[PDB]
RNA sequence: UAAUUGCGAUAACGAACGAGACCUUAACCUACUAAAUAGUGGUGCUAGCAUUUGCUGGUUAUCCACUUCUUAGAGGGACUAUCGGUUUCAAGCCGAUGGAAGUUUGAGGCAAUAACAGGUCUGUGAUGCCCUUAGACGUUCUGGGCCGCACGCGCGCUACACUGACGGAGCCAGCGAGUCUAACCUUGGCCGAGAGGUCUUGGUAAUCUUGUGAAACUCCGUCGUGCUGGGGAUAGAGCAUUGUAAUUAUUGCUCUUCAACGAGGAAUUCCUAGUAAGCGCAAGUCAUCAGCUUGCGUUGAUUACGUCCCUGCCCUUUGUACACACC
């Protein structure tokens, strides 16, 4: 398409918010491997950035991908909408948050094990290991292993 | 299979048995023919009734038939 | 001067009348029908006659109650049902002869309409024939 | 990423000096004989037949259909 | 030549479609012929179409079948895998590209070339459950030929880059060339091959 | 592969367990005054011709 | 003169032409201007349930069908004779509403 | 040369009028653009974020040229497609009213479309004006 | 022959039921009747383009004429018609032509005699007997359960991808249902990212919802063969709707999480043409809840036109130590 040589511009796999992140994947699918952003959170996060979709995450620049980390982190300050985010009015302050690290994992433990302090049946059903969204357990799920 | 049942075999037994200086070897007429000389109650029935009439005719010309 | 054509469910409405060629199909020309790759199935009935070989008639055809297949078959059996309509009763019974003797040797249902129906369904499976599985054990 | 997604320079001259030894280019045909990946085969092809060496025959979209300039 | 014009305006590229050598909307047909004698009456190039969806009934008597055009026959045998069935329209664009990259690479008349690869598929040599050797039909030969074909360009197609279009291409150019590399052609010799050991 | 195609004369019947094998009289192409019976799996009929990798070889019926 | 329309509905076919050709003879008796007896579509009521008043045995299923015919003719006719040609339709099974 | 909107069917007269409002400098764009998927049946925004509101808008104001009066909910039917509920079968979901109306509000606007008098939004004079030049424009432009 | 269908044969003759006939429906009918509850042309009015009068358009009280499309009454039409071939000797069968349609024209509805200890006493204010009948086994109310999960089985939905997913754009059905003592089907406007909310409107319906602007499909693009942008299970958070009440999540929506699954053993099902398969839609249940069913249409193959091998069925002959009848 044009001169793309960058002989000592392009970069492999990277780093990125403690997740490790493939340079070769279009930056939008390639940024959807960190646990909290997928397909939507990317793409509107990677246009709210200014950024082109259109080149791989790897050439990206090594400013773009800190202005992509900065409205990740702080989606509500760069007009993302509320609704947009996976942890609104979270349980304990109200504010809404989009848990973006290794840390959407502690974020359900916590509501896991707040579920399994308060003795709620959802949390005894987590402790126990069983469906909990009031699925049919005679048939399915058998095995999980 | 278009095998003719008794009830269209005997009518038009009694059409050519009765009705042999009368219609032709041919089904458009031998139709409209039995429309007037005989009451079948339906309008498949008649046709079918016409059309084994017409083939008793065209057997007829060649040679009688038995019965 | 009016005529139709249908093959399963769509019905297009064919008004052939004095004109200078011009072949609609739902108020667009006729390159336009656009299934894309069913469109010689509708230039079928002018490329067999006579590829122009008519500035004296307007096709005006109004395709509607089926599918996209359905739809150009049934423009595709309206024109060449109209052209021949047309020509039985102003031109000549010689050339409608002639044309409908072209569009029968070549007849995909141009003239006759395709006398396929669906077939009711039946309780006891999906589908005119097929049943449920059927289990033993 | 398992091949060809971006840098293709390093024998760069295999977009120009490929017209020969096949009639068929295609985006199927740019990934498999080692050149490019099918991210960009596409635009690869677009580019150069805008300006280069491949006229088309069917253009249609999820294929490709080209040959060789005469 | 003669391009005349009425108020709808058709471009000359179809205004020139029979008033010289018919042909196809792109490929002869007056120039096929088939490779031997034993499936004439069974490949049906000639009479000519414009496109691979005459949509006729082919079902309802025995042999009605084989005058079915064989570039439709083709197109039928791609409409499968279950989830394709239906999308007549989708195989015969596959078609017309397969047709297309045929003439592109040794173009040898794509029809003529499609002809040729059934002629050199259809399995001459069969084995009946009795493990005995039978003798195979020449209807059943261009159905077994056209089967093995389009299978053959499913599985090749199935799980890879390259497209089914050029799948079939491929195939149908090495088993019109006759060569041990195509799915059809192997199958074929595998059946002759264990038909013999059955006489 | 030696060469030798043939033509039904005549369609005899159905043969095989399940009756999908037919036995045809065949008569060759070349050297037309000499015929013999086959056993063909798809559908055959009259004047119809054949292709026999084997040349002579009398099909009987099949059990 | 005031116009009205008659909308004859039945189920039984019949009688519904019984109803609607005596309509359209006593309006021609009585000279007046007619829009020709409308027939709209016969909705068919069909109604699918199970044979089995229990669960066993093959699924059967049977389709009950109540095929109801309607008809409407509008015309202009005086006040007398308008109530004598809907007080001359009193056919039973056949219910019919003059609207102004 | 008599030319209509009739002429050109589904994606040069579209695109080359979704071009001329692009270049008309207008933008009608809420702000919602980037953010917004269209309809619940769908699965990912435009893939165009810049350009798919101004291919809705030319597919809307063609859509109203070609027949009466169009509203908001038919509008919706018509643009939304089936969607991917999971491990259960398919079904028709109509499309995002609120792109749907405010794109109908943004022709109004700029005198493509009008009310009707008997309820939705019509095809305008200037809107026939308009649609038709840019049909012949794509004609003469593309053969 | 599909047929105990017929030719015929003949200690039977003449009949009855069943089959067929019949009825419904799906095909055609430039023929009849008739249509601002269906539609078509041209005049009015009339926006665009083109301007020598032409293309496409709106004009729902804007006229006139007509019924090709549509509708529904009365009818017509097919009777394997005609012509060949072949049948013992016919009944018939096989080809071709014509035909809208030639397999009972396609699909059904109805469907005999004898039976089953087949299911249903949980449809019945059908019902005998037995039991119970005031601390009720009656009835009602609250709450729970019917869904509960080491596991085995049956019907299914979604998939494993490029014959694809995603995004735009193209923009095509048929069968139906719908509220007056009242809350049903909802167009249109507005608000909302969505689900949804709100203000009106039309419809008791060929009139309005609705052309149900369905989905598959088509075109142009992005993806690029990787458990990947296939798949969407599980789960977290939030927003709504129904409902007196959603916790054991009714459902819908948004974001996030992204499991198995790389085409499936032995076995086994359904199916021969507008059929299989794919695709959705309406209706039933229904306040809400489809992955179900009953129908409907859209796209539409491959294979066969046979056989009795398997599993069975019909007739005849034959053997039987079987009659609760080879379990
Ligand atoms: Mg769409
Ligand atoms: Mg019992
Ligand atoms: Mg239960
Ligand atoms: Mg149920
Ligand atoms: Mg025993």
């Amino acid at each position: 398409s044009l001169v793309v040589q960058e002989q000592g511009s392009f970069q492999h796999i990277l780093r990125l918010l403690n997740t490790n992140v493939d340079g070769n994947i279009k930056i939008v699918y390639a940024l959807t491997t960190i646990k909290g952003v997928g397909r939507r959170y990317s793409n509107l996060v990677c246009k709210k950035a200014d950024v082109d979709l259109h080149k791989r995450a790897g050439e990206l620049t090594q400013e773009e991908l800190e202005r992509i980390v900065q409205i990740m982190q702080n989606p509500t300050h760069y007009k993302i909408p509320a609704w947009f985010l996976n942890r609104q009015n979270d349980i304990t302050d109200g504010k809404d948050y989009h848990t973006l690290a290794n840390n959407v994992e502690s974020k359900l433990r916590d509501d896991l094990e707040r579920l399994k302090k308060i003795r709620a049946h959802r949390g005894i059903r987590h402790f126990w290991g069983l469906r909990v969204r009031g699925q049919h357990t005679k048939t399915t799920g058998r095995r999980r292993a | 299979g278009r095998v003719r049942t008794k009830t269209v075999k005997r009518a038009s037994k009694a059409l050519i048995e009765r009705y042999y200086p009368k219609l032709t070897l041919d089904f458009q007429t031998n139709k409209r023919l039995c429309d007037e000389i005989a009451t079948i109650q339906s309008k498949r029935l008649r046709n079918k009734i016409a059309g084994y009439t017409t083939h008793l005719m065209k057997r007829i010309q060649k040679g009688p038939v038995r019965g | 001067v009016q005529t139709f054509g249908k093959k399963k469910s769509a019905t297009a409405v064919a008004h052939v009348k004095a004109g200078k060629g011009l072949i609609k199909v739902n108020g667009s020309p006729i390159t336009l029908v656009e299934p894309e790759i069913l469109r010689f199935k509708v230039y079928e009935p002018l490329l067999l006659v006579g590829l122009d070989k008519f500035s004296n008639i307007d096709i005006r055809v109004r395709v509607t109650g089926g599918g996209h297949v359905s739809q150009v078959y049934a423009i595709r059996q309206a024109i060449a049902k109209g052209l021949v309509a047309y020509h039985q009763k102003y031109v000549d019974e010689q050339s409608k002869n002639e044309l409908k003797k072209a569009f029968t040797s070549y007849d995909r249902t141009l003239l006759i309409a395709d006398s396929r129906r669906p077939e009711p369904k039946k309780f006891g499976g999906k589908g005119a024939r097929s049943r449920f599985q059927k289990s033993y054990r | 990423a398992q091949h060809a997604v971006i840098l293709d320079q390093e024998k760069y001259d295999r977009i120009l000096k490929e017209v020969p030894t096949y009639r068929y280019v295609s985006v199927s045909v740019l990934v498999d004989r080692l050149k490019i990946g099918g991210s960009l085969a596409r635009i690869a092809l677009r580019h150069l037949e805008k300006e280069g060496i491949i006229k088309p025959i069917s253009k249609h979209s999820k294929q490709a259909i080209y040959t060789r300039a005469t | 030549f003669t391009p005349v014009v009425l108020a709808t305006p058709i471009p000359e590229e179809v205004q020139q479609a029979q008033t010289e050598i018919k042909l196809f909307n792109k490929w002869s047909f007056e120039e096929v012929e088939v490779k031997d004698a034993s499936l004439v009456d069974y490949v049906q190039v000639r009479q000519p179409i414009f496109v691979a969806h005459t949509a006729g009934r082919y079902a309802n008597k025995r042999f009605r079948k084989a005058q079915c055009p064989i570039i439709e026959r083709l197109t039928n045998s791609l409409m499968m895998n279950g989830r394709n069935n239906g999308k007549k329209l989708k195989a015969v664009r596959i078609i017309k590209h397969t047709l297309d990259i045929i003439n592109v690479l040794t173009d040898q008349n794509p029809i003529q070339v499609v002809v040729d690869a059934i002629t050199n598929t259809g399995p001459r040599e069969d084995t009946t459950r009795v493990r005995q050797a039978v003798d195979v039909s020449p209807l059943r030969r261009v159905n077994q030929a056209i089967a093995l074909l389009t299978i053959g360009a499913r599985e090749a197609a199935f799980r890879n880059i390259k497209t089914i279009a050029e799948t079939l291409a491929e195939e149908l150019i090495n088993a019109a060339k006759g060569s041990s590399t195509s799915y059809a052609i192997k199958k074929k010799d595998e059946l002759e091959r264990v038909a013999k050991s059955n006489r | 592969t030696p060469v030798t195609l043939a033509k039904v004369i005549k369609v005899l019947g159905r043969t095989g367990s399940r009756g999908g094998v037919t036995q045809v009289r065949v008569e060759f192409l070349e050297d037309t005054s000499r015929t013999i019976v086959r056993n063909v799996k798809g559908p055959v009929r009259e004047n119809d011709i054949l292709v026999l990798m084997e040349s002579e070889r009398e099909a009987r019926r099949l059990r | 003169i005031i116009k009205i329309r008659i909308t004859l509905t039945s189920t039984k076919v019949k009688q519904l032409e019984n109803v609607s050709s005596n309509i359209v003879k006593n309006a021609e008796q009585h000279n007046l201007v007619k829009k020709g007896p409308v027939r709209l579509p016969t909705k068919v009521l069909k109604i699918s349930t199970r044979k089995t008043p229990n669960g066993e045995g093959s699924k059967t299923w049977e389709t009950y069908e109540m095929r109801i015919h309607k008809r409407y003719i509008d015309l202009e006719a005086p006040v007398q004779i308008v109530k004598r040609i809907t007080q001359i339709t009193i056919e039973p099974g056949v219910d019919v509403e003059v609207v102004v | 040369p008599g030319v209509s909107v009739r002429d050109v069917a589904a994606q040069d007269f579209i695109n080359a009028y979704a071009s001329f409002l692009q270049r008309q400098g207008k933008l009608e764009v809420p702000g919602y653009v980037d953010i917004v998927k269209t309809s619940s049946g769908n699965e990912m925004p435009p893939q165009d974020a810049e350009g798919w509101f101004y291919k809705r808008a030319a597919s809307v104001a063609r859509h109203i040229y070609m027949r009466k009066q169009v509203g908001v909910g038919k509008l919706n039917k018509l643009y939304g497609g089936a969607k991917s509920r999971g491990v259960r079968p398919y079904k028709h979901i109509d499309a995002s009213g609120s792109i749907n109306r405010k794109v109908l509000q943004a022709l109004e606007k700029i005198g493509i479309v009008e009310i009707s008098p008997k309820g939705g939004r019509r095809i305008s004079e200037n809107g026939q004006r308009d649609l038709d030049r840019i049909a012949a424009q794509t004609l003469e432009e593309d053969e």
